[PDB]
């Protein structure tokens, strides 16, 4: 069952959330390559030269992190990270700190981010989209099911693996949380109406993030976009949203159930939760086990080069690590 | 059309978060 699964899966979870793995590599046992995405923090590709094995490096400076408020929000990204384990998240390798940064080592997903790929093709069909869907679902239940909520959803945050798979990435806003949260935080185009309208909020948010995401993936853009966060807030909470002429029936009807203000009707936030989603007519022909398994035939694969090959990545600037010779923020980040 | 609308934009590229 998945009920059995789920237990066995939280015991496992609750033993390393309990006892966290701390300080598990060292920076100068990797050679770094390339920066794969920078923002507020960065990414590199890395060598694990013990190993020769590939890795994608999130590296984060302290400093900036206190600036910035995202303390607490960093801690609970590692915590978080370090305990799970699910075939569509990029596991946490090692992670470790030193005077200036603290550093997550992860799978690293050479097919890029789904972002790219969405945007150069245009849209996905409803069965690209479909595949896609099914996988954010399954990890949703799983990481709720740990009281886990993620609130990051997007196509910028969604890798590809070499057997065109997901993975879910950026877990910089997740928290374990039984009960309601308020923290402001998310994307635009991706906020729940509750979080807009600074009411206290659940895991519905993150159901309401995967409609928004079918959304985009089958018409090529978000149902709520604009040039400023305030337009497209304004949208939001409108009550109102139009879907391409090309949307199936199915889809428009599973969208307008994920795409709920109504918190009572929103699918996911149900009596019966994720089953109303899995039982719903545009999953039918869904193996939920078989995309579990990933014996599914992916409905695209990215161009196989070299272990280490980048060419799915987009090129960014390519800054200094600097480690300075004193210690900053050790208190902070102390259980890092 | 939509599309065309979405294009012309300025949220094509990679969207931040936000955060108080
Ligand atoms: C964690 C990871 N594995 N392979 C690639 C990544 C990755 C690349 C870029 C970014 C930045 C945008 N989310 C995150 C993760």
């Amino acid at each position: 069952s998945v009920k059995e699964f789920l237990a066995k899966a939280k015991e496992d979870f609750l033993k390393k959330w309990e006892n966290p793995a701390q300080n598990t590599a060292h920076l100068d046992q990797f050679e770094r390559i390339k920066t794969l995405g920078t923002g507020s923090g960065r990414v590199m590709l890395v060598k694990h030269m013990e190993t020769g094995n590939h890795y994608a490096m999130k590296i984060l400076d302290k400093q900036k992190v206190v600036k910035l408020k995202q303390i607490e929000h960093t801690l609970n990204e590692k915590r978080i990270l370090q305990a799970v384990n699910f075939p569509f998240l990029t596991k946490l390798e090692f992670s470790f700190k030193d005077n200036s940064n603290l550093y997550m080592v992860m799978e690293y997903a050479p097919g890029g981010e789904m972002f790219s790929h969405l945007r150069r093709i245009g849209r996905f069909s409803e069965p690209h989209a479909r595949f896609y869907a099914a996988q954010i679902v399954l990890t949703f239940e799983y990481l709720h099911s740990l009281d886990l909520i993620y609130r990051d959803l997007k196509p910028e945050n969604l890798m590809i693996d070499q057997q065109g798979y997901i993975k879910v990435t950026d877990f910089g806003f997740a928290k374990r949380v039984k009960g309601r949260t308020w923290t402001l935080c998310g994307t635009p185009e991706y906020l729940a109406p509750e979080i807009i309208l600074s009411k206290g909020y659940n895991k519905a948010v993150d159901w309401w993030a995967l409609g928004v995401l079918i959304y985009e993936m089958a018409a090529g853009y978000p149902p709520f976009f604009a040039d400023q966060p305030i337009q497209i807030y304004e949208k939001i909470v409108s009550g109102k949203v139009r879907f391409p002429s090309h949307f199936s029936s199915d889809l428009k009807d599973l969208l307008r159930n994920l795409l709920q203000v109504d918190l009572t009707k929103r699918f996911g936030n149900l009596k019966n939760g994720v089953n109303d989603i899995k039982n719903h007519k545009w999953f039918a022909t869904t193996d939920w086990i078989a995309i579990y398994q990933r014996k599914v035939e992916a409905p695209f694969i990215p161009k196989f080069k070299g272990p280490g090959d980048t060419s799915n990545f987009d090129d960014y600037e390519e800054e200094e690590i600097r480690v300075s010779i004193n210690e900053k923020c050790g208190k902070e980040f102390s259980e890092f | 059309t939509t599309y065309a609308d979405f294009i012309a934009s300025g949220r094509t590229g990679r969207r931040n978060a936000i955060h108080d």
